[PDB]
């Protein structure tokens, strides 16, 4: 994040530790349910 | 010369028994031997066990000269024999069968090497840190 | 044995020689123990194979193979090896012959047998370490085809594929014509069908 | 001179000796001629760039044994003598190799095959025992 | 597993990555980060090689074609006589000191094509390792524009107080086997 | 000089020592500029010839003609091949293969090796 | 009952642990003593001392039966009787000129120097091995006790068949180097020409 | 197994030897009697049942399912035990069958 030319906004982990001690316990919220939903989407079949 | 088409026969003999039981004397070539050098040597049964049953110890030229270390031929001649082929006056070959097949190699002279006082323990510490000054503190 | 023949046959013990000026050697094992060096792997694997075939040397209990990009040879003789028959196939044609099936067909009254069969030394036992050598033929088919096809340098043949599977695969008809878990499936109901 | 010292004569004498490998039934057949004083033959016939060694078995022995040559740079051989009078001797420097090969090639085996027999044969047991009651 | 982009032994997949995220591990199977550009960086392929350049963790040991240990107590007749240039070359490079270095060399070659790809400047290195290491580790190194890229290093010391006071506090380790640590730290730490 | 200069200064690990067999180690004379080789345990010591006592990473060793034994044509498993003319001999019947190695690291180039009694003869492609 | 095969060595890769590569090599020739099997021929990996030489993936061990710790190649060579580094070497090398392989087998020569006489070199065995007693000869009889009958019995379980077993302890090193070189393909855990 | 193993493993190396320890606290005059024990060749009969009377029958596998016994048979060894005393007499052996 920290270095030149790389977008601060967009820039993201598939890590969950990392995550939380860079960007704080709200973004883990967000993180964590985008990386679940990930692994679900793949396997192809939708959870609510 | 008659050299191109020589041909040679001698009679082999084989006497059933001998004073003197027939060995043989091994040497690695890499040990470099030269008998020449050999003005005296002496032929004792070791005596770190501590006599049939025991390894050979060598020493020529005693102290100064090389010393060296016999061990017993471990494998047995089962389904071969050893044998040595000697020219005799008469004509003839005599042919003795071997009792014992010796493995001579190079015991060090003054090398010299404790380690016992403390060379386990600064082993401990060794980091290759040093070598030349250790062995000279003795 | 197995021991004796080599010793007296050309291969140097162990004691006998200073490594560095004969290490090029093939190296010899008898059951994972290294017996020796020697000179020649190809005579002496050929003259091995000669004599096991010729009942010399115990073919279901003696294993014999090469490996000659590390120039060695181990021989076992331990138990409990996998090993199953093939056809000996030489100068790319089968070695046996017509001539020993009217032999066998000739046993309703004679008393020539698979051990006679043996000992004429058209089939072999192979385990798996020396199946991992051989060139074996899927079918005296292919090994007759061979004239176009891309090898033509088997050694043995399959005396047919379907004995690739067990007893209770065996029962089972068409099996490739089955998608291959079904096949597994009958073999576990096959002990459950009452008789 | 003293017992432990031993005798370098033949060492400097540069006495040289041969060094040969032979089959047991050979060896065998030389135990069982004793010491009559011959076992057979030697012969060795060179030519321009080859020479060859061969040794040929007494007919009474009997009632071609080629040699083929080691090289003997690979070790340094010499032999010493223990006597029954306990006075040890270097005899001289070993200066040649040799294995005695069979000439025979497959005939032989059944020899072998019969020696297997000879070195291999106590009863395993086997024989059950039919039946014992004492 | 599902064959995609150039990609792939990425991120695990299913119950595996279910698990792996679930029992929040510190120590995932294969932990990423999606990294977006800007600028000309977000655009052009060779921008974004240049910032790919400063973020790869690249090791020295990762750039050396090759290393040797040569003895030559005077470069001013250098065992190595292709070398005799940069002698012509580096004569007034400290020449007081020339008296104090290490008859012990070491000499690193480099592939041209390899310190291209990172778009690495030699005296970058030079300055990089001169700093890590420090003052004592003298560096010197070649034109740019020769065919054999080449690293030239001895080992200097602190001159005034190197005089056997006591024993030299070193307990006469080799210098040869010191120029190995060297070595042997020099690549794996160095992060150029 | 030039580039085409092939790279084997003398690897060099054994010329032990000649009295006790052991390894010998470089060590200084700063008074003669010369290298010495020495046994650690005894007195003696002699001269090095090169001023080189390692190197590492040919990185591209080639290995593509040596280590690979004449012998392997003997195989019958590996593919013999009507593609003629041995550079050496005027005879077909080379038997080739991959890398065989797993220094090889991706190579897919082909190795051919003569097999009749007048070569042994191995090349490259 | 199918068991992994007796007296054969394969080298296999242990990435997972501290040895970088192992020799295995489980010895009994089932129908003998019926004793046990053991012997590891291990190339260490990952650590440092700090200004050693920092390269430990050259640092061959061997873990032995009974003994507590693991100990170097070169120290089990020395304890059979030879001094001589060239014929240790010549044991483990039999090419000659494979320089590259020399120094490979360097730094084991570098940290046999301590123990360079065979009676210490078996009493560092006996140390690393047997329980702490003043019995220093003692602990010597017991250390050439296991060399002799407990290391590779299926080489043999007498002094004379003490010198081939040496030859053997070479291959052991030989082949584990020739993996690490990777001049040779490592031996898979699960063919049948392992198995018994 | 039967044919070699079983006979390959008596055979093998376990001769015994024992002495008592004469001459305790005294003695003098002989050499503590000692005792050697060897076994060589082996015996398996074909397989037999014993009746609560003692007969020895021949066996046969189906009786051995529906009465639950046990289809075994029974073994026996060629013992030897082996005297040279210490002195007076190195002979006085006896052949055994058990």
């Amino acid at each position: 994040l920290s270095e030149k030319d790389v977008d601060p906004v967009r820039t993201t982990s598939n890590d969950i530790v990392e995550i939380f001690t860079v960007l704080g316990i709200e973004a883990v919220r967000k993180a964590l349910e985008r990386e679940l939903y990930h692994v679900i989407s793949f396997d192809g079949s939708y959870v609510n | 010369g008659p050299s191109s088409q020589n041909v040679t026969e001698y009679v082999v003999r084989v006497p059933k028994n001998t004073t003197k039981k027939y060995n043989i004397m091994a040497f690695n070539a890499a040990d470099k031997v030269n008998f020449a050098t050999w003005n005296q040597a002496r032929l004792e049964r070791d005596l770190s066990n501590k006599p049939e049953d025991q390894p050979w110890l060598l020493r020529v030229n005693g102290k100064s000269g090389r010393k060296f270390k016999g061990i017993k031929k471990g494998g047995v001649t089962e389904n071969t024999s050893y044998y040595i082929f000697t020219q005799c006056p008469d004509g003839a070959f005599e042919a003795f069968p071997v009792h014992n097949w010796y493995n001579f190699t190079p015991l060090a002279r003054h090398r010299t090497l404790t380690a016992e006082e403390a060379e386990e323990e600064w082993e401990r510490r060794n980091k290759v840190l040093n070598h030349f000054s250790i062995m000279q503190q003795r | 044995p197995i021991l004796e023949f080599l010793e007296e046959w050309s291969m140097e013990n162990l004691e006998e020689i200073s490594p560095a000026a004969i290490a090029d050697a093939t190296k010899i094992f008898v059951n994972g123990c290294w017996v020796g060096i020697h000179k020649d792997p190809e005579q002496l694997m050929n003259t091995l194979r000669k004599l096991r075939r010729q009942m010399d040397i115990i073919v279901s209990e003696v294993s014999m193979i090469r490996d000659i990009r590390e120039r060695e040879i181990r021989i076992y003789t331990d138990a409990g090896r996998i090993c199953r028959p093939l056809l000996i196939v030489e100068k790319q044609k089968l070695l046996l012959k017509k001539r020993h099936i009217d032999q066998l067909k000739e046993r309703e009254y004679n008393n020539y047998s698979w051990q006679d069969l043996v000992a004429s030394g058209v089939v072999e036992y192979i385990d798996t370490l020396e199946e991992e050598t051989v060139m074996l033929a899927m079918t005296p088919d292919d090994l007759q085809e061979k004239e176009v096809a891309y090898c033509s340098t088997y050694t043995h043949c399959e005396i047919h594929p379907s004995m690739i599977l067990g007893v209770c695969a065996s029962i089972i008809p068409f099996p490739d014509h089955n998608q291959s878990p079904r096949n597994t499936y009958q073999s576990a109901m096959g002990k459950q069908a009452m008789g | 001179a003293e017992r432990g010292e031993l005798d370098l004569t033949g060492a400097k004498q540069n006495t040289g000796v041969w060094l040969v490998k032979v089959p047991k039934y050979l060896s065998q057949q030389w135990a069982k001629a004793s010491g009559r004083g011959e076992v057979g033959k030697l012969r060795i016939a060179k030519t321009q760039g080859r020479t060859e060694v061969s040794f040929t078995l007494n007919e009474d022995l009997a009632n071609e044994h080629p040699f083929v040559l080691q090289s003997v740079g690979g070790q340094t051989l010499t032999v010493f003598t223990e006597s029954s009078s306990d006075k040890l001797s270097l005899e001289g420097i070993v200066v040649q190799r040799a294995e005695c090969r069979p000439a025979a090639s497959e005939n032989y085996m059944r020899l072998k095959r019969l020696q297997i027999e000879e070195s291999s044969k106590p009863v395993r047991l086997s024989q059950q025992l039919d039946k014992v009651v004492t | 597993f599902h064959y995609a982009g150039v990609s792939a032994k990425n991120v695990t997949l299913g119950v595996p990555r279910l698990k792996e995220l679930i029992n929040i591990s510190k120590k995932p199977k294969t932990p990423s980060l999606t990294v977006f550009l800007l600028g000309q960086s977000a655009r052009d392929a060779e921008r974004a090689k240049d910032i790919l350049c400063r973020l790869e963790h690249t090791t020295l040991r990762k750039v050396t074609a090759n290393t040797a240990i040569y003895y030559d107590p005077n470069p001013q007749s250098t065992v190595v006589a292709e070398d005799q240039e940069w002698v012509n070359v580096y004569y007034e490079m400290p020449d007081f000191d020339v008296a104090r270095i290490s008859p012990w060399l070491l000499r690193v070659e480099l592939d041209r094509k390899h310190m291209t790809d990172r778009k690495l400047t030699m005296e970058q290195i030079a300055e990089k390792i001169n700093a890590g290491f420090g003052d004592d580790l003298n560096c010197i190194f070649n034109d740019d524009n020769a065919e054999k890229l080449v690293l030239r290093i001895r080992i200097m010391n602190s001159d005034e107080n190197k005089m056997q006071e006591e024993e030299e506090v070193v307990d006469k380790m080799d210098d040869d086997v010191f120029l190995r640590c060297i070595e042997s730290n020099m690549l794996t730490d160095m992060t150029l | 000089m030039e580039p085409d200069g092939t790279y084997e200064p003398g690897f060099v690990g054994i010329r032990f020592c000649q009295e006790c067999n052991n390894m010998l180690y470089p060590k200084e004379d700063k008074e003669n500029r010369i290298l010495l080789y020495a046994c650690r345990n005894c007195d003696y010591q002699q001269e090095a010839d090169n001023s080189c006592i390692y190197v590492n990473k040919i990185t591209h060793e080639v290995d593509e003609l040596t280590q690979i034994i004449a012998d392997v044509s003997q195989d019958p498993t590996l593919p013999r091949t009507e593609d003629h003319p041995c550079q050496k001999c005027g005879h077909k019947e080379a038997v080739f293969f991959q890398s065989h190695s797993a220094r090889a690291e991706d190579a897919m180039r082909l190795y051919y090796v003569c097999t009749a009694p007048h070569c042994g003869h191995r090349w490259t492609e | 009952q199918e068991k992994m095969a007796t007296n054969t060595v394969y080298v296999f890769a242990k990435k997972d642990s501290k040895y970088a590569y192992t020799g295995e090599c489980r010895s009994c020739l089932e129908n003998s003593s019926r004793p046990t099997s053991t012997i590891w021929v291990s190339m260490l990996a990952r650590g440092g001392q700090g200004a050693k030489k920092s390269a430990i993936g050259q640092r061959i061990v061997a873990t032995l039966p009974y003994i507590k710790q693991e100990v170097p190649i070169i120290i089990v060579f020395r304890a059979l009787g030879f001094v001589s580094d060239r014929d240790i070497l010549e044991h483990i090398i039999y090419d000659f000129e494979d320089p590259e392989m020399m120094e490979m087998v360097k730094p084991s020569l570098d940290e046999a120097f301590v123990i360079q006489e065979q009676n210490v070199a078996l009493n560092f065995i006996g140390s690393r091995g047997a329980k702490p007693g003043v019995t220093k000869e003692k602990r010597i009889k017991y250390a050439k006790e296991v060399l002799q009958k407990e290391m590779l019995p299926h080489v043999g379980v007498s002094d004379f068949c003490e010198t081939k077993k040496a030859y053997f302890l070479g291959y052991m090193v030989h082949r584990l180097l020739l993996a690490a070189l990777g001049r040779r393909e490592l031996d898979d855990r699960d063919h049948y020409g392992n198995k018994r | 197994f039967i044919q070699m193993s079983v006979q390959r493993i008596v055979e093998d190396a376990p001769p015994i030897d024992l002495q008592a320890e004469a001459q305790h606290a005294s003695g003098e005059v002989e050499e503590p009697p000692r005792y050697l024990l060897k076994f060589e060749q082996i015996y398996l009969s074909k397989p037999t049942h014993w009746e609560r009377d003692g007969a020895p029958s021949p066996m046969m596998p189906n009786e051995a399912r529906l009465r639950n016994l046990t289809y075994s048979a029974p073994l026996y060894v060629d013992i030897t035990k082996t005297v040279i005393k210490e002195g007076e007499e190195q002979l006085q052996t006896q052949h055994q069958k058990t």
